[PDB]
């Protein structure tokens, strides 16, 4: 259950300075890359461009190409309507894609951001703004509507290409997908005392580490957040907060879908 | 969608401050400038987004804009010069592409105003011989004597502007080809039916709008100041 | 604006003398324009490769540093981050365990 | 120049068809866009082309766009004299005001008048308010006659011009010469090629 996701940020530093730089996700993995340095979407991955020909690509690397010129004097020029109101420096972000579901369901977004404050949407065949956002961003959104052939191809770019790209990677990038990787873990330590299990290297993302003491799971371990490795897998840390003396005959027990039911039991 | 420009036409001396305005009545936020010189597209100066929004064009160089208010704005030369003789096209537009455009304003710039001077206007009556050979009577005008060549020459018959069965010559010609300033003259036909010249009741006139000075344009020379104005030339039918 | 949050971090577990590898996740602050090093008793360490800059699903921008390095005894490593947020560069070491 | 027009220019006689190429090199190309403009007006629309291979008409002007080929045509059927203007085309890169229009430095077309039944004739024409100064008007000539500019420069000869009764269905070449310094209109259009059944009155 995969959600595709193209994350463009944009930075627009004064009216002549700007970059616009993506990424692309398959769930937690990294697809494409696009930095404003390039003529050219690059691929992160053997099987980036799907099951898609090669005219195919080309045709819609080509939409994208007019597409980040053509956005970054629309930015440049809607600002210049709006301004004083608004001023440089100005962030802009999108993440837009698609969402896929078993058999043929998918939903499609495209969300965007102005100074990290989610603004606008493309919904149904017209963009509008979300709750919250400004009532200045209507002139805007009014402009942007008058814009027919970009609407429709939005529409043809969110409800059929991206569900039909994203079909062809999961079987063209099942076995980078469903990959399995082992986690490595060690211990450490640091009036009270924080013990800490370190578990790094494994994918996917789903993980289990409890602190234990023969079979009573330590409920009072305090879990990290996932950090990334440069490698495609994760890292994770588990702290427990315990009395000096009081370490022994404790454990770190973890779980994980690698090592088939075979957990990895440390003891200090 | 009706975009209008004044002035229409302009003569103006180099270091003088010229003023092209456009009134819109759309109440579109959007308004553009551009110049038409032979051999090029129209080109952008300046344009707006609404009252108090300025932006540079393609080329701005030499043109001030001014926006004060959703129905003008107003392209201004600061200190003109001989490059700025061009047709001036002003533009209004709301959200949608479509850029509704004005008639067009023509503007010459000159280095001096020494030489600038109305024309005479004389009329010519149809040949009796005409009448009786062809059915027909071309009354013929004739604008001579006049520097620069922005003028602009209608028929009227009645108080009323005639199209139909008029030419007027693409460009006027030269009095003294020889000399660099030389004063131009410039004729136009009106062909009606010999029955409608013959009708004592048809008052026929010829129109020339002379685009010269300003009340505020300096004159150190005797003779009259060479002013835009009408002179015309008029004549009634006869049996 | 608001101030970024530093991790330092071993990818394989850390023994004196054998080579590995060092992360700096640097995470939660905007703009994106930041400036990220990655020390060894204070000097700059050559050739820190970078991750693609990307954002989470508050907007928030987060990035990857990482190099090789080998853990001593006596050798210090630490991730300097400067942003706008911040009056000051702010360090944070490697905590060695 | 991201608008180029072929022909600069062409002359045609009245009644043929003509064909007025626009290429461009401008992306994006959202519409294209054809005007008329004629000698001293300004911009009449003709039409306006949007799809990727598009058509359009509007009663004797037809029109393509192919936005692969980055090209497009303007057909004229059946020319009548007041098609003689400059066309131009037009490319806009947005389907909003955000667009710029990238203007073509135009085609100039000249639709030479079908005279039907020509009478060839030189008359003179007196001042209303003076009537010892005149005019020697050369008049219903047809499209190939050329009226060549004067041998003495004391006297002043116009180039030919057509006119058109409207009420009438009928137009008239014209040409008119004068002078101050023993000028008179027999003599008057000497340094032309004029025809031999041309009438001199009186
Ligand atoms: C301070 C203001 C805040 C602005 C907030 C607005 C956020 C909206 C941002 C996304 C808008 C798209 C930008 C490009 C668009 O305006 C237009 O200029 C171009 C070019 O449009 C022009 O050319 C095309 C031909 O390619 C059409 O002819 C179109 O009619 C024309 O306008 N459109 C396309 O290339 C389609 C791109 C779809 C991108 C989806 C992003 C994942
Ligand atoms: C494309 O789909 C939309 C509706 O789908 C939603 O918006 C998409 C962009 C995407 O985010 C999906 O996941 C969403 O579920 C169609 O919009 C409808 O259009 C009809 C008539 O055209 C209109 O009456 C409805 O109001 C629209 N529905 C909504 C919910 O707004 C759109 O027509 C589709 N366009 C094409 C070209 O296929
Ligand atoms: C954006 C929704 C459509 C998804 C279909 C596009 C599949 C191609 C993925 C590579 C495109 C990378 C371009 C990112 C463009 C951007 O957001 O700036
Ligand atoms: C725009 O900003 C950049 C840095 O972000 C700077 O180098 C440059 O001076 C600015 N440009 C202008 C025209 O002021
Ligand atoms: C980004 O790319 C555009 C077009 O390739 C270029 O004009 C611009 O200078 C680039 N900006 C930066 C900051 O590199």
């Amino acid at each position: 259950n995969y959600t595709f996701r193209c994350l463009q940020m944009s930075s627009f530093a004064n009216r002549s300075w700007s970059r616009t730089d993506s990424v692309v996700w398959l769930g937690d993995l990294q697809t494409h890359r696009w930095s404003n340095d390039s003529a050219t979407i690059s691929f992160t991955k053997p099987w980036s461009q799907g099951k898609l020909s090669n005219q195919q690509w080309e045709k819609l690397q080509h939409m994208f190409q007019v597409y980040r010129v053509s956005f970054t004097r629309d930015i440049q020029e809607l600002v210049k309507m709006m301004s004083p109101k608004e001023d440089y420096p100005i962030e802009i972000q999108l993440s837009a894609g698609c969402e896929m579901y078993p058999g043929n369901a998918s939903e499609s977004f495209l969300h965007v951001a102005f100074q990290g404050k989610y603004v606008v949407r493309f919904w149904g065949t017209s963009w509008q703004t979300v709750p919250g956002a400004p009532s200045w961003l209507d002139l805007p959104i009014k402009v942007l509507n008058a814009d027919q052939g970009t609407s429709a191809t939005v529409q043809m770019l969110l409800n059929d290409t991206c569900p039909l790209f994203v079909r062809g990677l999961l079987e063209a990038g099942k076995s980078d997908l469903e990959k399995q990787e082992k986690p490595v873990a060690w211990l450490s330590s640091v009036g009270h005392r924080q013990l800490v299990c370190h578990v790094s290297g494994f994918y996917p993302k789903p993980v289990w580490v409890m602190w234990m003491r023969g079979d009573q799971e330590q409920q009072g371990t305090h879990r990290g957040d996932f950090l990334p490795n440069a490698d495609e897998t994760w890292y994770l840390q588990a702290t427990l907060d315990v009395e000096a003396g009081e370490e022994a005959g404790l454990a770190c027990r973890v779980k994980h879908s690698s090592l088939g039911g075979q957990d990895i039991i440390l003891y200090w | 969608a009706a975009v209008t420009q004044s002035p229409r036409n302009k003569v103006a001396v180099t270091g003088g401050k010229v003023t092209l305005s456009c009134n819109q009545t759309n109440n579109h936020n959007n308004m553009y400038w551009y110049r038409q010189d032979t051999g090029h597209g129209l080109r952008l100066i300046h344009y707006s987004y609404g009252a108090g929004s300025t932006e540079k064009g393609d080329i701005p160089d030499g043109y001030k804009a001014s926006r004060p208010s959703q129905e003008n704005f107003s392209l201004i030369l600061e200190l003109a010069t001989p490059s700025q003789t061009s047709v001036y096209f002003c533009a209004s537009g709301d959200e949608g592409y479509t850029q509704y455009f004005g008639p067009g304003t023509r503007l010459l710039v000159l280095e001096d105003l020494r030489n600038v001077t109305p024309p005479k206007v004389s009329l010519f009556e149809p040949s009796k011989a005409e009448i009786s050979h062809t059915q027909k009577a071309t009354l013929v005008c004739l604008a001579t004597g006049f520097y620069p060549d922005h003028v602009e020459l209608s028929w009227w018959v009645n108080g009323k502007e005639v199209h139909s069965g008029v030419c007027t010559d693409p460009q006027p010609l030269k009095e003294q080809p020889a000399l660099n300033d030389s004063r131009y003259s410039l004729s136009s036909r009106l062909r009606v039916s010999a029955t409608f010249w013959q009708n004592p009741r048809n008052h026929f006139r010829c129109q020339v709008q002379f685009y010269g000075l300003s009340e505020n344009d300096e004159w150190t020379q005797d003779r009259a100041k060479p002013v835009t104005q009408i002179v015309s030339a008029e004549a009634w039918g006869r049996a | 604006q608001k101030t970024p949050q530093i991790q330092v971090y071993s990818r394989h577990p850390p023994e004196n003398g054998k080579p590995n590898i060092l992360n700096c996740y640097v995470t939660q602050f905007h703009p994106p324009h930041i400036e990220i090093q990655m020390l060894k008793n204070g000097k700059k360490i050559p050739k820190v490769e970078m991750s693609d800059m990307s954002f989470s699903k508050d907007w928030s921008f987060y990035i990857l540093a990482h190099t090789e390095f080998t853990p001593t005894e006596t050798d210090t490593y630490a991730c300097r981050v400067k942003h706008a947020s911040m009056a000051e560069p702010k360090t944070v070491y490697w905590d060695r365990d | 120049t991201q608008v180029e027009q072929s022909p600069q220019s062409l002359v045609v006689r009245q009644g043929e068809n003509c064909v007025l190429q626009c290429n461009y090199s401008v992306t994006p190309d959202n519409h294209l866009r054809w005007f008329k403009q004629d000698t001293g007006k300004g911009l009449v629309s003709l039409t306006v082309l949007v799809d990727q291979k598009d058509k359009t008409s509007n009663g004797r002007y037809s029109a393509t766009l192919d936005k692969d080929a980055k090209h497009s045509t303007l057909h004229i059927t059946a020319t009548l004299l007041d098609d003689t203007a400059t066309y131009i085309c037009v490319v806009g890169d947005r389907g909003s005001a955000l667009g710029r229009l990238h203007f073509g430095a135009g085609t100039q077309l000249i639709v030479i008048p079908d005279i039907q039944n020509p009478d060839p004739a030189v008359y003179q024409l007196r001042d209303s308010k003076s009537s010892d100064k005149s005019v020697c008007l050369f008049t219903d000539f047809d499209s190939q006659t050329n009226v060549s500019q004067s041998k003495d420069s004391d006297v002043y000869i116009t180039d030919k011009c057509v006119l058109d009764m409207r009420s009438m269905d009928f137009k008239s070449n014209s040409a008119v010469a004068w002078s101050n310094k023993d000028f008179a209109c027999a003599n008057a259009f000497n340094n032309s090629i004029i025809p031999e059944d041309t009438f001199f009155p009186s």
